[PDB]
């Protein structure tokens, strides 16, 4: 019955970005038998390829949820700004399925929107050369695709700033000691930069959720510090810690560590290439050329019926 | 055939379109009323790309996209009821429908509309109150005057153009000095500041007043000098008494003649007292030079002027355009 | 009634004076900083917010609920 629970309960995240495991895991399947169906229909127009499985779709994604990160730091970009692109993307995939859309492309779409999000309006070309892209269309080329991805929802809330305010509160208890909450804090940091992104943390948990959960990974004493100095001053305060509990081992499961685990050669030779094998093999022929895709609605959109270079 | 681009008809499907209310050089609105009741009416902006904009997507288009969503509830801001993408992939915004104009025209109508104290200041609260909803939430207008403000059909008035809002930025990063119409832009932004604050707004705001009390623009600068210029005429020369550190700003400029000293309260009263004493206090709140000493929104809404007799028109009972 | 009824109360936190973070020091006694107009307790105030805001939303339980 909180105030602040409710103007949280009022953003385009709750409403738009937050569910339950479930039904988030019904949605990804039912993206993905749709994308199969789709292609299925369309190739008969025969043997069919071997489409990808939800558990490869969200492997690739992490892979390239990791990938993306790994640009945004190669482009010294805020955390803000590299948070916003990572949660575009994994919005984007899923509403939409990896068989559909190349996702080599749609990582610096989202990186390239996030800016635009988070308020930095770089002109694409020096985009393209920062990230070594020829044609920067290319890049264009999926934009609004993406904004209809996300549904619209371009207001992302991310937790280092909360991190950086519950360190803040915690600083004025006397007891703590400024070494300690120091050393917290980066480590705090540290994990919010990579767990919360790599994992569904935002779908299920609250930022001041995955923050407090971040928290307590780097020092579970203050966290629950924090907790019963905010509720001693019932029911509710052990459902919030049974919440920050199981987002903790959310970001556990992915530890920042585990980033050297994304861009290893061996993981990626051994897991990662035979489901891109595979994903060139049965991708969606009309759809994953986003050029192509955008000039044809280009043309759909202007010339109706008076074609003139059209040969049957 | 795909799953997202049948979503987005069928919610395109839930408005008629019907006439075409206006057409800009930024987007194109139509009237339209909803399929399940179509006695409910609704603004149809259809964004219509910019030639001449080569990076995709135009910032006004993805601030408003953003910042509509995320202000959406108060009364004082125009409600983005939708956003759909239509079939030749351009961007829509279903939005309140809002048919009494703005505040510009009713102001510049002067042979034919008459509006007092009382109405200024039910318009004001208005104002400051989208104003503060908008810095509750974090949230810098930066281009807030008299045209942006529309109205609706029972006389609320609704903060609309959002196309340069941003973010409150973190220490250290820094922000564009190029915001806010220069009649209306403070001080601190014509010296170039790139670390303000939601002061900048209540410039505009008091900018706003000042013009709904002269019904003409206060300050009506052709280069940001001349707005310089008149600033230091009309409020004051800011110094580094009333003002410290205001000459180390990235484009501070003063047009070195004799320093003018800042004016107090009872130097507006000549010309503003049309809003009383009380009144004018507040606008000399919000015309303050450094920023630091700025009234806020909040502030602004506690301020005496508004509990003082005559009480602000109700919105039923406001002047509407001839 | 000012804020017409829209007014926002914290409920879990209050920000105090006495909240800072060693960080700002180097901001707060920047020129462009204190000279340009920057907010240092509407930061403070974003901070705190962020940080409690929503911690009671259990989204699984309230989304299965709907
Ligand atoms: N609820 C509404 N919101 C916005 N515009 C409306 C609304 N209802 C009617 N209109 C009409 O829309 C027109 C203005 O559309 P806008 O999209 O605001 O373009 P504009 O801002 O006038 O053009 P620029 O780009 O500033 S030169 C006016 O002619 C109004 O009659
Ligand atoms: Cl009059
Ligand atoms: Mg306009």
């Amino acid at each position: 019955i909180a105030s602040e629970d409710a103007r949280y309960r009022q953003s385009s995240q709750y409403e738009l970005w937050s569910f339950s495991p479930s039904q988030l895991a019904s949605m990804r399947e039912k993206t993905n038998a749709a994308a199969r169906a789709r292609i299925t229909e369309r190739l008969l127009s025969p043997t069919l390829p071997e489409f990808l499985t939800p558990a490869e779709e969200l492997l690739l994604v992490t892979f390239y949820t990791a990938e993306l990160l790994r640009a945004g730091d190669h482009a010294d970009m805020s955390d803000e700004i590299k948070a916003t692109a990572a949660t575009f993307f994994k919005r984007f995939y899923i509403t939409n399925s990896i068989m559909t859309y190349p996702p080599q492309e749609m990582l610096l779409v989202a990186l390239f929107f996030g800016c635009k999000a988070e308020g930095a309006f770089p002109s694409i070309s020096d985009f393209a050369k920062t990230f070594g892209r020829e044609r920067p269309e290319e890049i264009l080329a999926g934009e609004f695709l993406l904004c209809q991805g996300i549904r619209f929802a371009l207001d992302v809330k991310h937790p280092f700033r909360a991190l950086r305010g519950a360190i803040m509160e915690l600083s004025t208890l006397p007891d703590v000691e400024p070494a300690r909450l120091v050393a917290a804090e980066q480590r705090a940091r540290e994990i919010l930069r990579f767990s919360p992104l790599i994992t569904d943390a935002y779908f299920h948990f609250t930022p001041s959720q995955i923050m407090l959960a971040a928290l307590s990974l780097a020092d579970r004493g203050l966290a629950e510090r924090l907790i019963q100095d905010t509720f001693h001053y019932s029911h509710v305060r052990d459902k919030v810690l049974g919440t920050i509990e199981a987002c903790r081992d959310m970001l556990s499961k992915e530890l920042p560590e585990r980033r050297e685990h994304w861009n290893n050669k061996t993981v990626y030779k051994a897991q990662i290439q035979p489901i891109r094998k595979k994903l060139n093999k049965c991708r969606d022929p009309d759809r994953w050329n986003l050029v192509e895709l955008q000039r044809i609605r280009r043309e759909q959109a202007s010339r109706k019926g008076f074609d003139s270079d059209d040969e049957g | 055939p795909d799953p997202v681009e049948q979503m987005n008809e069928a919610e395109k499907r839930k408005y008629i379109k019907g006439k075409k209310l206006g057409e800009g050089t930024y987007a194109n609105v139509y009237l339209g009323h909803s399929r399940d009741d179509p006695n409910f009416k609704v603004a149809i902006k259809k964004i219509k790309v910019q030639a001449q904009y080569k990076d995709g997507m135009a910032p006004d288009a993805v601030r408003e996209l953003k910042y509509l969503r995320e202000l959406r509830g108060h009364p004082n801001i125009i409600g983005l009821i939708s956003v759909f993408s239509s079939k030749d992939q351009n961007l829509n915004l279903v939005l309140e429908y809002l048919p009494l104009g703005d505040l510009e025209m009713l102001i510049r109508d002067v042979e034919r509309v008459r509006y007092g104290a009382a109405d200024i200041k039910a318009w004001m609260g208005m104002l400051t109150r989208a104003v503060w909803w908008c810095h509750e939430n974090f949230i810098l207008h930066r281009d807030i005057k008299p045209n942006n403000l529309l109205i609706a059909a029972d006389g609320e008035v609704k903060l609309a153009d959002f196309g340069l809002a941003r973010s409150f930025a973190d220490p250290g990063r820094r922000m564009t000095a190029n915001v806010i119409t220069r009649w209306y832009r403070p001080p601190e932004l014509l010296f170039g500041a790139r670390h303000y604050g939601g002061a900048v707004d209540i410039w505009s705001v008091g900018m706003v007043f000042a013009e709904l009390i002269i019904r003409s623009p206060f300050l009506p600068g052709n280069t940001e000098m001349e707005q310089i210029t008149l600033i230091c005429k009309h409020i004051g020369t800011p110094t580094e008494e009333n003002w410290p550190g205001v000459s180390k700003l990235p484009e501070w400029w003063d047009p070195m003649e004799e320093p003018i000293p800042v004016w107090g309260k009872d130097a507006y009263m000549a010309r503003f007292g049309a809003v009383g004493s009380e009144g004018v206090d507040l606008l000399w709140r919000t015309l303050q030079l450094d920023p630091k000493k700025r009234i806020t929104a909040r502030e602004m809404l506690e301020h005496r002027w508004w509990r003082t007799d005559p009480k602000p028109t109700r919105k039923e009972d406001l002047p509407k355009k001839s | 009634d000012p804020f017409g009824g829209m007014e926002f109360v914290p409920s879990r936190y209050r920000v105090r004076e006495e909240l800072n973070h060693p960080s700002l020091d180097k901001y707060r006694i920047d020129q462009q900083h204190i000279t340009g107009g920057y907010s240092f307790l509407d930061y403070i105030s974003r901070a705190m917010f962020e940080a409690f805001a929503g911690l009671a939303v259990f989204i699984e339980d309230e989304k299965e609920a709907g």
